[PDB]
RNA sequence: GUGGGAGAGGGUGGUGGAAUUCCCGGAGUAGCGGUGAAAUGCGCAGAUACCGGGAGGAACGCCGAUGGCGAAGGCAGCCACCUGGUCCACCCGUGACGCUGAGGCGCGAAAGCGUGGGGAGCAAACCGGAUUAGAUACCCGGGUAGUCCACGCCCUAAACGAUGCGCGCUAGGUCUCUGGGUCUCCUGGGGGCCGAAGCUAACGCGUUAAGCGCGCCGCCUGGGGAGUACGGCCGCAAGGC
């Protein structure tokens, strides 16, 4: 399915650097923590990959969550 | 003998069986049933069937202590894993919500090979 | 690694003429600072072999270089050599 | 030289004299390892996705600093001893990547 | 040479979270586990299920691909250092400095070997439970070497694209990774698919040739005997050539 929309749509200009944006950075996990793939985050190659490293900084840093409980169910 | 009243239903579900722990809001254990505990005792364990005994079962002795509602935490992929759940779901307990907890690796362990392919 | 300070550095100081970048001295004294830097480098790291090979191939074209200069101008040659301390 | 960013991650728990004693040893550590401080930005104490040392929170610094790199690693090492000092990140610092733009 | 770019290319030191096992503690009780069905096994010295704390080892989920890198074997958490290759633009410098390459040298998955560590999970051999006519097997419970690290050996393979390397030439279409440009388009480098001519015994290949050409290397010459015997060389051995 995946009809929803893309992460990428939703959101302006940003950093996809950018380590500590945490807010931003949130829209590009799941209900867990996993990183979305791009059929979802609606990115590119190189962007996706640039995403992915910095989503994994921000894990390291206590930001962003390495994995999450799901609800409902 | 406590009267407790609010607290977790974790059912544990596996392929051979489900075990149905339920706990005070700290996770202390008040009292747990699974498929051997009702009379089942082979591989009818892993019976949704058997999941809605076990559930019901842990749900009464649990409301012997008082227990009006729970939040279920579902482990495991198994055969009635939502049937332990629906048989919660009308206990006569308020199931407040439910949540998958099934831990899974980030790769460490290597499986025996009955898991591997 | 190396800056641009110390590569121009050595290219002026072995460029046969005002402007000169990739004349034979010139390749050759580039070739021989990253020789000596990567030689350096794996003299720890003795576990490094992907970067021996990039070794392999610098010294083979170096080697090669000088072997046209040794044909063409035995003097421009030699100089080389001792200039650099190389072959001895 | 080249320009790294330091993050470091600190005890929530701190009163005045404690939080900016460790800012004390942070600066003095870092100048120590020869890191000229080009900007800072104190993010204060946030809410974390995951227990950092059996604490739900955490006190975050940053500083975009110009150092050695020979001197990186070994002064990360120094930062890291401070028993009050939770988590330290050095980066080296890259131009920023838009995407809609 | 100068200025840009992408990358699980390599080495070293750091470090993060998930999970397994174990130890301590709490709470809890009659089972757990396991299979086709079972039994061995574990459990009242309190297991399983649940919460908290700790220790260690090993591997890095999502991203992740029909993707990228490397000469090959191969390479995947994050960070820093060290380091190899490579592509594009400018048309600036040298001026045939080139290609191939017996022997030599180096690298070379797994398993295996030596010394010393390490040892959570998995697990040859092995010890058991089942299954079976038997079952030195498949299935279940345990389990040593080993799998991990360092240093030194071993040199093999369905080491495969089963396709040697370099260069020139011979329709297009389409998807994709990565550069540049007057950015719908034009122009490079890489990875796929369909296909012109052409080739092929056929299958198929077809600008990533298995087409058309030139150079250089390696190899083949019916099946078995046999990768055996003998000799030599290498290896601690297993064994390799
Ligand atoms: N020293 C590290 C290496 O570890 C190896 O151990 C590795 C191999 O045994 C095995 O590799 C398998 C591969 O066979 C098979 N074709 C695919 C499979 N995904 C790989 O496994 C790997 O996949 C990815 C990438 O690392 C990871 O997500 C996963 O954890 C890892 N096990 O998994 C192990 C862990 O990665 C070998 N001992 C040797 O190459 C070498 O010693
Ligand atoms: N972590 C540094 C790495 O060390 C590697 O080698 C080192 C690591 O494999 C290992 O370091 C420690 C070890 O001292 C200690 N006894 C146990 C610890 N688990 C190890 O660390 C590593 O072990 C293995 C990797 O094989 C992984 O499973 C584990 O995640 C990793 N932390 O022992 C080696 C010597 O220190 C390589 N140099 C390179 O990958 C990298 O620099
Ligand atoms: N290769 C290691 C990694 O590569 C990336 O960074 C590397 C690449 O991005 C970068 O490529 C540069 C290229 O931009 C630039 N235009 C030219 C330069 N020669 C290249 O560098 C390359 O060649 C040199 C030899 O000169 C090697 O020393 C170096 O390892 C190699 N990457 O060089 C960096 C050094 O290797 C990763 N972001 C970083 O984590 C890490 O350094
Ligand atoms: N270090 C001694 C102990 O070794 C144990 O394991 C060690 C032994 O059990 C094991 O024995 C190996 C054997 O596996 C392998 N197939 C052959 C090897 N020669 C043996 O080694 C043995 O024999 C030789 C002489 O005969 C001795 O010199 C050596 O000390 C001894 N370990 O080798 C292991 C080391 O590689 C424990 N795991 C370790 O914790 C403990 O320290
Ligand atoms: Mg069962
Ligand atoms: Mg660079
Ligand atoms: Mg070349
Ligand atoms: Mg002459
Ligand atoms: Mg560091
Ligand atoms: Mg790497
Ligand atoms: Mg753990
Ligand atoms: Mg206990
Ligand atoms: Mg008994
Ligand atoms: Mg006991
Ligand atoms: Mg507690
Ligand atoms: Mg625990
Ligand atoms: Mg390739
Ligand atoms: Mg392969
Ligand atoms: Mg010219
Ligand atoms: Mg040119
Ligand atoms: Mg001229
Ligand atoms: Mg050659
Ligand atoms: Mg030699
Ligand atoms: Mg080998
Ligand atoms: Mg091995
Ligand atoms: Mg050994
Ligand atoms: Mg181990
Ligand atoms: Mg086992
Ligand atoms: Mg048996
Ligand atoms: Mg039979
Ligand atoms: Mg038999
Ligand atoms: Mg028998
Ligand atoms: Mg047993
Ligand atoms: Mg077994
Ligand atoms: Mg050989
Ligand atoms: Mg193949
Ligand atoms: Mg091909
Ligand atoms: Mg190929
Ligand atoms: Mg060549
Ligand atoms: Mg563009
Ligand atoms: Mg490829
Ligand atoms: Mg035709
Ligand atoms: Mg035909
Ligand atoms: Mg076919
Ligand atoms: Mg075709
Ligand atoms: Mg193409
Ligand atoms: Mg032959
Ligand atoms: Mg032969
Ligand atoms: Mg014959
Ligand atoms: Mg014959
Ligand atoms: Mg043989
Ligand atoms: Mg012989
Ligand atoms: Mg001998
Ligand atoms: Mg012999």
């Amino acid at each position: 399915p995946s009809r929803k929309a893309k992460v990428k749509a939703t959101l302006g200009e940003f950093d996809l650097r950018d380590y500590r944006n945490v807010e931003v950075l949130k829209r590009f996990l799941s209900e867990t923590g996993k990183i979305l793939p791009r059929r979802r985050t609606g990115l590119s190659a190189k962007e996706q990959r640039i995403l992915a490293k910095t989503i994994k900084r921000a894990r390291i840093l206590g930001l962003l969550p390495f994995t999450e409980k799901l609800v409902r169910k | 003998k406590r009267q407790v009243a609010s607290g977790r239903a974790y059912i544990h579900a596996s392929y051979n069986n489900t075990i149905v722990t339920i706990t005070d809001p700290d996770g202390n254990p008040i009292t747990w049933s699974s498929g051997g505990v009702i009379g089942y005792k082979g591989s009818r364990k892993g019976t949704p069937y058997a999941a809605q005994l076990a559930a019901l079962d842990a749900a009464k002795k649990a409301m012997a202590y008082g227990m009006q509602s729970v939040d279920v935490i579902v482990r495991g992929t198994g055969a009635g894993r939502e049937q332990a759940i629906r048989a919660l779901q009308a206990s006569g307990l308020q199931v407040k919500s439910i949540v998958d907890d099934t831990p899974v690796p980030h790769n460490g362990c290597r499986p025996k090979k009955k898991f591997r392919k | 690694p190396i800056t641009k300070e110390e590569k121009q550095k050595v290219i002026q100081e072995f460029a046969r003429f005002p402007g000169d970048t990739g004349s034979t001295e010139v390749q050759v004294a580039l070739l021989t600072l990253r020789i000596n830097r990567l030689s350096e480098h794996l003299k720890v790291h003795k576990k490094d072999h992907h970067s021996h090979r990039g070794l392999l191939m610098m010294v083979g074209q170096r080697r090669r270089l000088l072997r046209y200069l040794q044909r063409e101008d035995p003097e421009r040659y030699r100089a080389l050599i001792e200039k650099l301390g190389i072959r001895g | 030289m080249r320009r790294y960013e330091v993050n470091i991650v600190l005890n929530p728990n701190l009163d005045q004299s404690q939080l900016a004693l460790e800012k004390e040893i942070i600066q003095r550590a870092l100048e120590n390892y020869g890191a000229r401080v080009e900007k800072v930005e104190e993010l204060g104490l946030r809410r974390l996705a995951y227990p950092i040392a059996k604490d739900p929170q955490g006190y975050f610094l940053w500083y975009q600093v110009e150092m050695p790199e020979d001197r990186v690693n070994d002064l990360a090492r120094e930062l890291r001893i401070r028993d009050n000092v939770r988590r330290v990140m050095v980066v080296k610092s890259q131009e920023p990547f838009l995407a809609n733009a």
